[PDB]
């Protein structure tokens, strides 16, 4: 039942940059019957390597592959726009195939302090009984942030909610919304609501904040 | 030109039983490997099981020995998938995959490894009923009225199951969107939001407008955000 | 190896 390591899970890496990936095998990979494949987010994976060395028909040669027995390595020689992705390598040397969790390669770019905003209940949801209160980090990096919620200077914990898109194809900096959800009567209890923000690129965090009804 | 088209996407109750279709075409059928890999939202790729269809000689991986079935038919060039005893873990998209062939043309030896892939057929596995979502606006704030950029949005709430589609004044307006990755609630129901940063100068005068789209329910909204 | 079986029909015949 081997298990294949990939690490690091992620690595920053700036364009034209040469880039080399692991792939450990508990066991010896059969025949060396190792591949890799590259997977872009909203897009099924391709083949770019198979036989741990062997390239396909249709993919670029910048992409090369190597190693033998439990050890194997994909290299690409210079990322082009389309090379950062997630890469997955799979071994099929016995009847039972696996794939290694991935190795996601992003693009390393300047510190970019994350513009903040948030976002009060609207009226019409607060009428359900639900109050959702949003805090927006716009388009930053590095991808790290610390996102805190504060209501009446009191630390929340455990009822809020984030997501981060996926890195910008343009700017390559990332997006990310945090969520404290409460029912209607909680929001009523308390007048400030704040979000505090902490990033790289900010010397001192960040709050932004609004009293309800008002 | 090996082309594989898969069925569409299913919603399945626990314990329910489902079956997807790939029908294969562009080459030979019988004498290439065909497997089923599947990918949970966020997680990574797991091999399944497989397929030679001349002999129907399948390979289950022992995790899914006994709930997992896989058939061939090789007079439409199709292969199935059908999983027993569905568990909410196994909500994700599945896809079918053939091996490819050496050097160039495609009749040449297998390599195993997989080439060719369907576009993927999600399945969700839950006990939500069919909803469509409620959507709130994320009103600009006042306190960026004029110097710098504003902020906008739509909160798309409670909504069952994925997808859900999010478009800016029909699509005019595609700079500084963003549409976040839904989140799936402990209520069963899905939610994300769609925001937008725009000049501020332009708060009084340029109407916003978001457009979501829920077809599993038929729904539609439009809904105009404002100060 | 099941993955090997296409390769060992496909040299059979070829």
């Amino acid at each position: 039942e081997i298990v294949l390591t990939q690490s690091p899970g992620t690595q920053s890496l700036s364009p034209g940059e040469r880039a080399t990936l692991s792939c450990r095998a508990s066991q010896s990979v059969g025949n060396n019957k190792l591949a890799w494949y590259q997977q872009r987010p909203g897009q099924a994976p391709r083949l770019l390597i198979y036989g741990a060395s062997s390239r396909p028909s249709g993919v670029a040669d910048r992409f090369s592959g190597s190693g033998s027995g439990t050890d194997f390595t994909l290299t690409i020689s210079r990322l082009e726009p389309e090379d950062f992705a997630v890469y997955y390598c799979q071994q099929y040397g016995q009847s039972l195939s696996t794939f290694g969790q991935g190795t996601k390669v992003e693009v390393k770019r300047t510190v970019a302090a994350p513009s903040v905003f948030i976002f009060p209940p609207s009226d019409e949801q607060l009428k359900s009984g639900t109050a959702s209160v949003v805090c927006l980090l716009n388009n930053f990096y590095p991808r790290e942030a610390k996102v805190q919620w504060k209501v009446d200077n009191a630390l929340q914990s455990g009822n809020s909610q984030e997501s981060v898109t996926e890195q910008d194809s343009k700017d390559s900096t990332y997006s990310l919304s945090s969520t404290l959800t409460l029912s209607k009567a909680d929001y009523e209890k308390h007048k400030v609501y704040a979000c505090e923000v902490t990033h790289q690129g900010l010397s001192s965090p960040v709050t932004k904040s609004f009293n309800r009804g008002e | 030109q090996v082309q594989l088209v898969q069925s569409g996407a299913e919603v399945k109750r626990p314990g329910s039983s489902v079956t997807v279709s790939c029908k294969a075409s562009g080459g030979s059928f019988s004498t290439y490997a065909l497997s089923w890999v599947r990918q949970a939202p966020g997680r990574g790729l797991e091999w399944m099981g497989g397929v030679i269809p001349l002999l129907t000689i399948t390979n289950y991986a022992p995790r899914f020995q006994g709930r997992i079935t896989i058939t061939a038919d090789r007079s439409t060039s199709t292969a199935y998938l059908e999983l027993n005893s569905l568990r909410p873990e196994d909500t994700a998209v599945y896809y079918c995959a053939r091996e490819g062939t050496t050097g160039w043309g495609w009749l040449g030896k297998p390599i195993g490894a997989f080439a060719h892939w369907g576009q993927g057929t999600l399945v969700t596995v839950s006990s939500a009923s069919t909803k469509g979502p409620s959507v709130f606006p994320l009103a600009p704030s006042s306190k960026s009225t004029s110097g710098g950029t504003a902020a906008l949005g739509c909160l798309v709430k409670d909504y069952f199951p994925e997808p859900v589609t999010v478009s800016w004044n029909s699509g005019a307006l595609t700079s500084g969107v963003h549409t976040f990755p839904a989140v799936l609630q402990s209520s069963g129901l899905y939610s994300l939001s769609s925001v937008v940063t725009v000049p501020s100068s332009s708060l009084g005068t340029q109407t916003y407008i978001c457009n979501v789209n829920h077809k599993p329910s038929n729904t539609k909204v439009d809904k105009k955000v404002e100060p | 190896n099941w993955f090997c079986i296409t390769r060992w029909l496909w040299k059979k015949k070829k």
